C-alpha cells in the first residue's frame, strides 16, 4: 500500500550500485541492491543465532548466550562450537549494518534529501565496530568481543567495567554519560515545546515559533531557534556514541591500571603539586 | 504465601500493559496524515485505525 | 529535519498545520526504510514519551530496590 | 552539498523580541542582546528572563543549598 | 481484482498444491515415525 | 576577516591598504572592485524600487545603505589607484592595469 | 496528457516514469505539496513572515559575516548564473530565507533558498562567490516565479524549494545513474 | 470456496503462506535438533531402542 | 448475528483472528514443551503412568 | 461495505468454519486426553 | 440500559471488552499456573487431598 | 451513529452474549471447584 | 446534585471512574495475595482459626 | 501453472529464490561444520566405523 | 506486461532449471550417504 | 540461457558476482587457515600422514 | 538494455571465463588433495 | 574481451583494483607477520630447518 | 566517450601491466620459497 501522497515520489534513480534492476518496492519497503544484501545478512545472521540457541543449554530468550572464542585463538577463527559461530555472526552483523546504511543513502538520494541520516547511523556502527573489531584487534584476540545474549552481554559489560576497578572514573566515559543525559533532557524539552504550541488548552489558538522561542529563552537564558535545536539533538546523540567508542577503546589498549589512578596528573599540576 | 509471584514481577506486567497501550496510542497518532492508504484493492487502514486528520485554528492577530 | 531543512523542514509548526513536501519526504524516507512512519507532529510524542519513560521506569526500579527485592541477581 | 551544520550569514534586527508575548504579572529581567557565537550554531539572541514569585524563591532556596554544600 | 473465473482457475491449482504438499509431509512423518516414533 | 578568514591567523591579509606593488593585493583588489560595483548597483536599484512604492522609513534606510555601499566601493577604488601607480614603477608587475 | 507519470510496468511496487519534464511537472524529488495553502505565512503579530529585507528597515547583516549582495552565483555547470541583488528574511526567527538572483541572461530575478547555497571553502575563507551544486545556469531561467515581488505564499515556497531539490537528480542525465 | 480469492489477493496470500511455512519449518527443525532424542546430526544412526528417552517418574 | 459483519469488515476480522489463533497456539505449545509432564519431544513415548507429576502435599 | 445480504452470506461461512475448527480441535483433545490425561 | 450504545460507539466498546477479557483471563491463568496448588500442567492429576496447601498458623 | 432502535436491538444481543459467557464461566468454575476447591 | 454532569462530561467521567475502579480493585487483590493472612490461592482452604496472624507484642 | 509469472515479476522471484538457496546452503554447511560427526574439515578422512556418534549418558 | 507466451517460455526454462538443480543435489546426497550416512 | 542477460544487464551485476566470489573465497581460506588440519602457514610442510585429524 | 545478439556474444565470453576459472580451481583442488586429502 | 571497457569506466576500475590489491597485500603481510613460522621481523634470520613448525598428529 | 579503438588501446596496456605484475610477483614467490618454503 501507499500513503495518499506517495505515488508521485516513487521514481527510478538515486541508486548507488544496482541501477534499475533492484529499483523497486516490496509493500512499504524500498528494496534496491543493499536491500537484497541486507536481507541476506539478516537472514543468515538470524538463523545462525537460532542455531547457536539450539546447541546451547536453553531456549529461554533471556538466557540464550552465543559467546566469542577463548583468548588463546588470537585473531584466528575458532571451532564453530567454541566461538567460531560468534565470529561468523559478527561478520553477518557488520554486513547487515553496513548494508542498512547504504540503503538509507539510496533512499535519501531518491527523495532529494541530505545525507544526514546515513552518517548519523554511522555513529552507532562505529560504536559496534569498536566493541567487536577495533578494540579486540588492538588487544590481539577476537575473544575480547561481547557475547550475543540479552543478559550475558550485561555480564560482559559488568566485568569489563571492573577490569578497571572503578569505571566511573574513566574520563571519556564521564563525557559520554554527560552527552546521553543531556540528550535525554534536550529531547524532552524539544518534544514538550512543539506539542505545547500545537496542542494548547482547548479554546486557545495554535501557537507559533515566537512563543516557543520566548519560552525556551527564559528556560535556558538564550533562544536556540528551530534549526539550532535539531543541530544540538544530532550533536548530543551522535556525540554520545562517539565518546562511548572513545571510552571503551582507551580501556585496555591504551590504559591498563584502574581508572581512579589516571587522575594523578590533575593532583600533580605544578601550581599545586 | 505466593512463592513465585512477587511485587517486582507484578509491577513489570503493569508496565507492559501500559506500554503496549501507549504504542497503540502513538500508532493512532502516526496515522493522522497520509491515511487511508492507497492500494490496488482499495483503501487500507492498517492497524490500529488512525485518528482523524486534525484541523488547526490560527489566531486573529494583535 | 536537517536533511529536509533546505526544503523548509525546520519550520515544523507550519509543516504540521500546512504540510509541505519536506514533511512528505520525511514520512516517505522512514516508511521506505523501516516500513512505518510517524508524522511531523507525532514524532514529538514518540520523543516526549521516550524521554519521560527513562526517569519514570528508573524511579520504579529504585523504589523496588531494598524494599521488595534485596538481591536482583 | 551544503550540510546546514552552521550559519555563514546571520542577520540582526535593531528592535527585538525578548520583550515577551503578553504575560501579565511578574517582570521581564534585563535587555535582549545578540551573541555572534550563539548565532553561528543557533539563534543569536541571549536575552531576558522571567522569574515571578516562584522563580525568586527557587533561586534563594537553591543558592542556600549550594552554599551549604560548598562550605562543607 | 480477479474475475470469478480467474478465482475458480486459481483455486484448482491452490488445492492441488496444498494436497501435494500434505502428501509429501505425510510420507515424511511416516518415515520419521518408522525410524524414531515420538509416542 | 571575511576574505582571508583562518589565514589571517598566519598573517595572510590581502585586504590591508597597500602602496607597494603586490600581485596578491592586486588580485584581491580586482576581485573586490567587481563585487562592490555590483553591490552599489544593487543598492541603488533597491532605493529606486522602494522610492517607487513610497514607504518613507524604508527609503531612509535604502539611502543610508547605498551611501555605505558607495563608501566601501570608494575604499577599493583608492586601493586600486595605489596599486596601479606602483605597477607602473615596478619591474615584472602586471601588464593589465588594476582599476 | 493530463497525467504526469505512468507505471514502469504492471507489477506491484514498480516505479513510475514521468511523462514530461520532471523538474517542471513535479515528479519524484522535484515534487511539491500541490494542495498546500496559497497564502503567506504570518508572524505572531500577523504581518508577512518572509519579506525582502529592503522592506523591513530593522534588519541588517551582522558584523563579521560577508554581505552576499553583489556576489556571483556559480551553477552546477560552473557557469555564472547571475548576481545576488537582494535578501529575503524570516521575521519570526531572523534568518536569510532566500537570495534573490538577477539572472545573467533574460533579466529575470529568481529566488534561491539559502539551503541550496554552498560557500567556497565551507565559508572558512574566500567568501567571494556562491556555489549552487543542484542546478545548471540554464535551469535557473525556469525557477518558479513569485506572483508578487514583496511576499511569498506557502505554496510558492514549496514549488521553489522542490525545483532545486529536483536538480540533484535531473540537472544532468548522469545524476540518476549508479556510481559503478 | 474460490471466492476467498475475491476477498484476498492471491499474490498477497501466497507471500504470507510462504513466509509462514518457511518460519514454521525452520522452528520445528531447530527445536528437534536442539533436543536429546532427535539430535539427528549427531545421533541419527542410532536405532529406536538406542535413542534417548526423557526421565520418567519414580 | 450476521449484522456483526456490518460493524466490522470481515476481511480485517479474519486477518485478526488468524493472527490471534497462530500466536495462541504457539504460546500453548511452548508452555507445554517447557513443562516436565508434557515435554513430548523428549518423553512422549512414556506411558501415562510413567509421565512426570508435580509434588503432592506431604 | 457489505449489504445485509452479503453479511448474511459471509456469516454462514464464518459460523461453519468456526464450528468446523472447534470439531477438529475436539478430536485433537480427545487424542491428547487418551494419550496422557491432564486431570 | 441501551442508551450507553448512543453514548459510546459499540465498535470501540466491544473491542475494548474483548481486549479486557483477553488480558484478564491470561493474567488469572498465569497467576494460577505460577502457584503451587494450581500448577495444573505439572500436577493436575493429583486428587484434592493430595494438592498442596500453604502453611497454617503454628 | 446508532439510532436508538439499533442501540436497543444491539443491547439484546449483548445481554444474551453476556449471559452465555457467564453460564460457561459458571460451569467452568464448578468443574474447577469439584476438582480442587480453593476454600 | 445532577448539575455536576453539566460541569463534567459524563463520557469522560465514566471512563475515568471505570479506570480508577479497575486499578483500585487490582491493587487491593494483589496486596492481599502478597500477604500471609490472605494468600487465598495457596491457603484459602484454611479455617479462620488456623489462618496466619501477625505476631503480638513481644514483651521486649 | 505458467501464469504465476504474470502474478509475480520473474526478475525478482529469481533474485529472492537464489538468495534463499544461498542462505539455506550456507546455514546447512555451518550447521554440519558445527557438529562433531560432520566436522569434515577436521575429521573428514575418518571412515564410518571411526566417525563420531552421539549418545545420551547411561546413568545406570 | 510480458505476454502469456513469454510467461510460458520462461516457465519452461524455470521448471527445467529447478529439476536439473534437484538432480545435481540428489547425486551430492548419494555421494555424502556413501561417505558417511546419517541414519 | 544467454537470455539471462536480458533480465540481468551484466554491467549492473558483474561487480555483484565478483564481490560475492571474493568474500566467499576469503571466508573459506580463513576457515581452513585456523583449523588444526589445514593451518598451512604454521604446518604446511608436515605431509599427510603427519597432519592432524580432529578425531573424538 | 542490450539486444539478444549482444547477449549471445557476452554469454560466449562469460561461459569461457567460467570454464577457465573452474579449470584453475579444479587444478587447485587436485593439488590440495595430493598434498592433504580431506576424505 | 576489450569491450569490457565499454561497460565500465577504467578510471574507476583502476582505483577499485588498486585499492583491493593494496588491502589484500597488507592483509597477507599481516597474516604472515602474526604467524610463528613467518614472523620475519624477529625470526627472519633463522634457517629453514630452524624455523618453527606447527605440531604434528600425536 | 570510449570507442572500440580507445578500448583496444587501454586493454593492451591493462593486460600487459597485469601480466607484468604477476611475473614480478612470481619472482618474489620464487625468492620466498627459496628462503623458507611453506609446503
Ligand atoms: C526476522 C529477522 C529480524 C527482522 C524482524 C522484522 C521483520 C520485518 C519484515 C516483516 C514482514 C514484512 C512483510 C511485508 O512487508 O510484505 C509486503 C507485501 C507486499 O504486498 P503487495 O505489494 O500487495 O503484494 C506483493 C506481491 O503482489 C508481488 O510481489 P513481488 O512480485 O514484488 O515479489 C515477489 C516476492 C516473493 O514471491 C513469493 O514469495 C511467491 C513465489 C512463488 C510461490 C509459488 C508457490 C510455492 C509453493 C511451494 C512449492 C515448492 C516446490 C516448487 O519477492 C521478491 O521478489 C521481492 C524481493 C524480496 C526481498 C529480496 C530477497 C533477497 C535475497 C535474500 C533472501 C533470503 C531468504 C529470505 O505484503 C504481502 O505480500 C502480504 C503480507 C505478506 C506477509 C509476509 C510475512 C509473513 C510472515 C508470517 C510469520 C508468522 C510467524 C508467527
Ligand atoms: C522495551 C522497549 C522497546 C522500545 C521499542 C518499541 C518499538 C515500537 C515501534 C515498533 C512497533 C510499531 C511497528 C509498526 O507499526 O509497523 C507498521 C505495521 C503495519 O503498518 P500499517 O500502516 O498499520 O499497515 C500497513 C498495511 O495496512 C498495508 O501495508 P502493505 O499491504 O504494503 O504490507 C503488508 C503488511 C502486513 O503487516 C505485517 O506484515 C506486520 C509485520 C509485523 C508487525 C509488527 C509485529 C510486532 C513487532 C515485530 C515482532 C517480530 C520481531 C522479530 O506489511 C507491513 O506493513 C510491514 C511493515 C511493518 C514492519 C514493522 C517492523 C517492526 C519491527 C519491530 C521490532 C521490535 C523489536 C523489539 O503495524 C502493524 O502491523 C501493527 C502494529 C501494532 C502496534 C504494535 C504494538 C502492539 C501491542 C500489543 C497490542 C495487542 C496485539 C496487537
Ligand atoms: C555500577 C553502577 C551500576 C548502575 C547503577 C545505577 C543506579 C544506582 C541508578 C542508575 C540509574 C540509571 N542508570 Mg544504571 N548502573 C549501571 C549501569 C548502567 C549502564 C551501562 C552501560 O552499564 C547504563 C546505560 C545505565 C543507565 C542508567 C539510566 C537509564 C538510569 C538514570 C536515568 C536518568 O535519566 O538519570 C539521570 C536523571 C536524573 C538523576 C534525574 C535528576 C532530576 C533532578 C530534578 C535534577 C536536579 C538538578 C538540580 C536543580 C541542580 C543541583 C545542583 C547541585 C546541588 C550542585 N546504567 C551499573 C549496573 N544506575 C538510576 C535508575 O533509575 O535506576 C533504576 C539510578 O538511580
Ligand atoms: C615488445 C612487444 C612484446 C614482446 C616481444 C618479444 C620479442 C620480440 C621477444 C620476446 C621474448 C621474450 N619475452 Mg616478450 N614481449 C612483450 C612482453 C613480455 C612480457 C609481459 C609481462 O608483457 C613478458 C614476461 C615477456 C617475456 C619474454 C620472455 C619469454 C622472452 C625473453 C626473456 C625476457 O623476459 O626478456 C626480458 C623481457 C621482458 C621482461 C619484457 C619485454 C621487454 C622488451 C619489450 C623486449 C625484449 C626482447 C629481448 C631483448 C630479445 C631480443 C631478440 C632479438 C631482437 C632478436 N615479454 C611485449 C608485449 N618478447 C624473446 C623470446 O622469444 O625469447 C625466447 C623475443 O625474441
Ligand atoms: C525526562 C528526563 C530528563 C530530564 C528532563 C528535564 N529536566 C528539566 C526539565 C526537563 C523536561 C526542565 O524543564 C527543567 C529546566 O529548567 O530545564 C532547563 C529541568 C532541569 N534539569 C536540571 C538538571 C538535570 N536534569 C538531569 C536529567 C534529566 N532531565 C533527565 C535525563 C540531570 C542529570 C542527568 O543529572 C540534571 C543535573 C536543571 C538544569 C533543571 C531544573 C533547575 C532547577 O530546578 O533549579 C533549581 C535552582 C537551583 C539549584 C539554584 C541555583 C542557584 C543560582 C546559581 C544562584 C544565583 C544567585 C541568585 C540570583 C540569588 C537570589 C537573589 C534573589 C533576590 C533573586
Ligand atoms: C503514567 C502512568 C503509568 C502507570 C504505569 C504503572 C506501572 C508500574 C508501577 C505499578 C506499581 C507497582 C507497585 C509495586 C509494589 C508491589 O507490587 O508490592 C506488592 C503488593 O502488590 C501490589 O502492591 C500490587 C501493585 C499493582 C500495581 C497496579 C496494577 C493495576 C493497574 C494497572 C494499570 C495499567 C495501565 C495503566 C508486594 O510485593 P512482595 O514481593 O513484597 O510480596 C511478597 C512479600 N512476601
Ligand atoms: C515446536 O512446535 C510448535 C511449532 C510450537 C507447534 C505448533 C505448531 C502449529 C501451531 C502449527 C500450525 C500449522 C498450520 C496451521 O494451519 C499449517 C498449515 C499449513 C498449510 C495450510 C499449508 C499449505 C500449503 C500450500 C501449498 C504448498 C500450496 C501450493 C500451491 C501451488 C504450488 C500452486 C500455486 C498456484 C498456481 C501455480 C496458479 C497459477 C495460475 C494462475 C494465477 C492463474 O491461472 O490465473
Ligand atoms: C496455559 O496457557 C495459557 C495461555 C495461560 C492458557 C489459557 C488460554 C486461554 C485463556 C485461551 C483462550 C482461548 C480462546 C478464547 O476465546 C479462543 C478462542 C478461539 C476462537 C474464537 C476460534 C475461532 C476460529 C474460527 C475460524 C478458524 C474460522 C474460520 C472461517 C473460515 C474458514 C471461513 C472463511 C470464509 C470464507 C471461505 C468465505 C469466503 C467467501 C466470501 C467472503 C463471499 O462469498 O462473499
Ligand atoms: C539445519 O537444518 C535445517 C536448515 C533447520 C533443516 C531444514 C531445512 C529446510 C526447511 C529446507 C527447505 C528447503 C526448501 C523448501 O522448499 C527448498 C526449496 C528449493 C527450491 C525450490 C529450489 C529451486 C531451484 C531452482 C533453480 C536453481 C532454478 C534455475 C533456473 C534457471 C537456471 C533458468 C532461469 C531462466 C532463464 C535464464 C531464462 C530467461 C529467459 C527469458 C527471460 C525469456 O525468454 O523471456
Ligand atoms: C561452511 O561454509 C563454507 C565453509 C563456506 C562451505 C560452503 C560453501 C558453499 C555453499 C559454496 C558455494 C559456492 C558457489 C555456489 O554457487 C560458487 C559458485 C561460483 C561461480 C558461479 C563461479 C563462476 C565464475 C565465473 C567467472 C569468474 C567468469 C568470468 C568471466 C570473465 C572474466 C569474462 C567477462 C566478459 C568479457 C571479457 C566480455 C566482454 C564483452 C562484451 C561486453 C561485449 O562483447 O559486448
Ligand atoms: C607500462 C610499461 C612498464 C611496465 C611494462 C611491463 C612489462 C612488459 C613490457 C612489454 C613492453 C612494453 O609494453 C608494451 O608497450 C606497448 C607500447 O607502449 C603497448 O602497446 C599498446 O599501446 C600502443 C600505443 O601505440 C598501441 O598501439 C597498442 O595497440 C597497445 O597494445 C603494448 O600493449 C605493451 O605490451
Amino acid at each position: 500500500a501507499m500513503l495518499s501522497f506517495e505515488k508521485k515520489y516513487r521514481v527510478r534513480g538515486g541508486t548507488l550500485i544496482g541501477g534499475d534492476l533492484f529499483d523497486f518496492w516490496f509493500g512499504p519497503f524500498y528494496v534496491g541492491f543493499f536491500g537484497v544484501t541486507t536481507i541476506f545478512f539478516v537472514t543468515l545472521g538470524t538463523l545462525l543465532c537460532v542455531w547457536g540457541a539450539a546447541m546451547g543449554p536453553t531456549w529461554n530468550l533471556w538466557q540464550i548466550n552465543i559467546a566469542p572464542p577463548d583468548l588463546k585463538y588470537g585473531l584466528g577463527l575458532a571451532p564453530l562450537r567454541e566461538g567460531g559461530l560468534w565470529q561468523i555472526i559478527t561478520l553477518c552483523a557488520l554486513g547487515a549494518f553496513g548494508s542498512w546504511a547504504l540503503r538509507q543513502a539510496e533512499i535519501a538520494r531518491k527523495l532529494g534529501m541530505g545525507m544526514h541520516i546515513p552518517w548519523a547511523y554511522g555513529g552507532a556502527i562505529l560504536a559496534y565496530t569498536t566493541l567487536v573489531v577495533i578494540r579486540p584487534f588492538l588487544l590481539g584476540a577476537w575473544g575480547h568481543g561481547f557475547p550475543y545474549g540479552i543478559f550475558s552481554h550485561l555480564d560482559w559489560v559488568s566485568n569489563v567495567g571492573y577490569q578497571y576497578l572503578h569505571f566511573h572514573y574513566n574520563p571519556a566515559h564521564m563525557i559520554a554519560v554527560t552527552f546521553f543525559f543531556t540528550n535525554c533532557l534536550a529531547l524532552a524539552m524539544h518534544g514538550s515545546l512543539i506539542l505545547s504550541v500545537t496542542n494548547p488548552p482547548k479554546g486557545t489558538p495554535t501557537g507559533t515559533s515566537e512563543q516557543e522561542n520566548v519560552f525556551f529563552r527564559d528556560l535556558l537564558g538564550y533562544s536556540i531557534g528551530a534549526i539550532g535545536i535539531h543541530r544540538l539533538g544530532l550533536f548530543l546523540a551522535v556525540g554520545a556514541a562517539v565518546w562511548s567508542a572513545i571510552c571503551i577503546v582507551i580501556s585496555g589498549p591504551f590504559w591498563t591500571q584502574g581508572w581512579p589512578e589516571w587522575w594523578n596528573w590533575w593532583l600533580n599540576l605544578p601550581i599545586w603539586k | 504465601m505466593m512463592e513465585y509471584i512477587d511485587g517486582a514481577q507484578i509491577a513489570l506486567y503493569a508496565f507492559w500493559l501500559f506500554f503496549f497501550g501507549l504504542i497503540i496510542y502513538l500508532r493512532r497518532e502516526d496515522k493522522r496524515e497520509g491515511y487511508p492508504l492507497e492500494s490496488p484493492q482499495g483503501p487500507r487502514d492498517g492497524w490500529p485505525k488512525g485518528a482523524p486528520k486534525k484541523t488547526y485554528v490560527h489566531r486573529d492577530h494583535g | 529535519i536537517l536533511a529536509v531543512a533546505r526544503m523548509g523542514g525546520e519550520r515544523e509548526i507550519e509543516q504540521i498545520t500546512d504540510r509541505g513536501t519536506a514533511a512528505e519526504r520525511s514520512m516517505l524516507f522512514w516508511r521506505w526504510c523501516m516500513g512505518f512512519n510517524a508524522t511531523m507532529e507525532s514524532i514529538h510524542r514518540w520523543a516526549w514519551w521516550f524521554a519521560v519513560l527513562t526517569t519514570f521506569t528508573g524511579g520504579i526500579g529504585i523504589l523496588l530496590t531494598g524494599t521488595v527485592v534485596d538481591n536482583w541477581y | 552539498e551544503y550540510q546546514n551544520l552552521f550559519t555563514r550569514v546571520q542577520v540582526r534586527t535593531v528592535p527585538e523580541p525578548g520583550i515577551p508575548i503578553d504575560e501579565s504579572t511578574g517582570t521581564r529581567y534585563g535587555t535582549g542582546t545578540f551573541s555572534y557565537l550563539a548565532g553561528k550554531f543557533g539563534d543569536a539572541q541571549i536575552g531576558p528572563i522571567y522569574l515571578g514569585w516562584a522563580g525568586v524563591l527557587s533561586l534563594i532556596f537553591g543558592f542556600i543549598a549550594i552554599e551549604i554544600i560548598g562550605l562543607n | 481484482g480477479m474475475t470469478e473465473e480467474e478465482a475458480r482457475r486459481f483455486h484448482g491449482y491452490m488445492v492441488t498444491g496444498t494436497l501435494g504438499y500434505v502428501v509429501v509431509a505425510s510420507v515424511a512423518h511416516f518415515l520419521a515415525w518408522s525410524w524414531r516414533p515420538w509416542f | 576577516p571575511v576574505n582571508d578568514g583562518i589565514w589571517a591567523w598566519y598573517g595572510i591579509d590581502d585586504d590591508r591598504p597597500m602602496a607597494a606593488w603586490s600581485r596578491f593585493h592586486a588580485t584581491r583588489c580586482v576581485e573586490q572592485l567587481a563585487i562592490n560595483r555590483a553591490r552599489v548597483g544593487a543598492a541603488e536599484w533597491a532605493l529606486a524600487d522602494v522610492q517607487a512604492r513610497g514607504i518613507v522609513p524604508c527609503i531612509a534606510k535604502a539611502a543610508a545603505h547605498l551611501a555605505r555601499a558607495r563608501a566601501e566601493l570608494a575604499d577599493w577604488e583608492a586601493q586600486g589607484h595605489r596599486l596601479e601607480a606602483a605597477r607602473k614603477v615596478t619591474p615584472g608587475a602586471w601588464t593589465t592595469p588594476v582599476i | 496528457s493530463d497525467v504526469k507519470f505512468v507505471p514502469a510496468d504492471n507489477y506491484n511496487g514498480s516505479p513510475i516514469i514521468p511523462t514530461g519534464n520532471p523538474m517542471i511537472d513535479g515528479v519524484g524529488p522535484a515534487s511539491w505539496a500541490e494542495d498546500r495553502r496559497d497564502e503567506p505565512d504570518l508572524t505572531y503579530h500577523g504581518s508577512h513572515k518572509i519579506v525582502p529585507m529592503r522592506l523591513d528597515p530593522t534588519f541588517s547583516i551582522a558584523k563579521g559575516d560577508p554581505d552576499p549582495r553583489g556576489l556571483p552565483v556559480i551553477a552546477a555547470d560552473k557557469q555564472v548564473a547571475g548576481t545576488v541583488v537582494e535578501l529575503w528574511v524570516n521575521r519570526s526567527e531572523p534568518q536569510v530565507s532566500y537570495y534573490e538572483v538577477q539572472l545573467a541572461s533574460g533579466e529575470r530575478r529568481v529566488l534561491l533558498p539559502t539551503g541550496y547555497v554552498q560557500w567556497p571553502n565551507f565559508g572558512l575563507w574566500g567568501n567571494d562567490k556562491l556555489l549552487v551544486k543542484s542546478i545548471t545556469a540554464a535551469q535557473f531561467a525556469n525557477v518558479p516565479a513569485t506572483k508578487r515581488d514583496d511576499q511569498i505564499t506557502l505554496l510558492e515556497e514549496d514549488k521553489i524549494c522542490a525545483y532545486y531539490a529536483g536538480g540533484h537528480m535531473y540537472a544532468f542525465a548522469e545524476r540518476s545513474q549508479p556510481i559503478i | 470456496m474460490h471466492r476467498i480469492w475475491l476477498m484476498y489477493d492471491p499474490r498477497r496470500v501466497m507471500v504470507a503462506l510462504v513466509g509462514f511455512l518457511a518460519v514454521l519449518a525452520l522452528v520445528i527443525h531447530f527445536v528437534l535438533l536442539s533436543s536429546q532424542r532427535y539430535s539427528w546430526i549427531e545421533n541419527g544412526t542410532l536405532g529406536a531402542d538406542q535413542a534417548p528417552v526423557g526421565a520418567s517418574a519414580p
